[PDB]
């Protein structure tokens, strides 16, 4: 019953790639990144309003 | 095996077997022009989803 007390918390988002090389340094493996499987659509767990 | 039925004479091209005879394929070679048709989106109002 207290947010306080939670041991985890799991957010998702959507992003694109000058975002994440906004700050180089703090990502790494930005190479192997499949894209493509990726899309809002293939995710149906998130739920936005992208077309 | 929609095409014509195939005999020995075959030069090369591939074939199938249909109902127990013989018949040669036939293969699409597609062009989709612009605007020529759209998906139809059944949605859930509030997400985007399928």
């Amino acid at each position: 019953g207290d947010i306080n007390k939670a041991m985890f918390a799991i957010v998702s988002f959507e992003t694109c790639k000058a975002d994440l090389l906004k700050e180089k340094d703090r990502y790494h493996n930005l190479n192997k990144i499949d894209w493509q499987s990726s899309a809002p659509v293939n995710e149906p767990d998130h739920a936005t309003t992208t077309p | 095996g929609a095409g014509a039925q195939a005999t020995g004479a075959n030069p090369g091209y591939r074939t199938s077997m249909v109902s127990g005879q013989e018949h040669y394929d036939v293969y699409p070679m597609l062009v989709v022009g612009d605007d020529s048709f759209t998906s139809i989106g059944f949605q859930t109002d509030g997400k985007s989803l399928k």
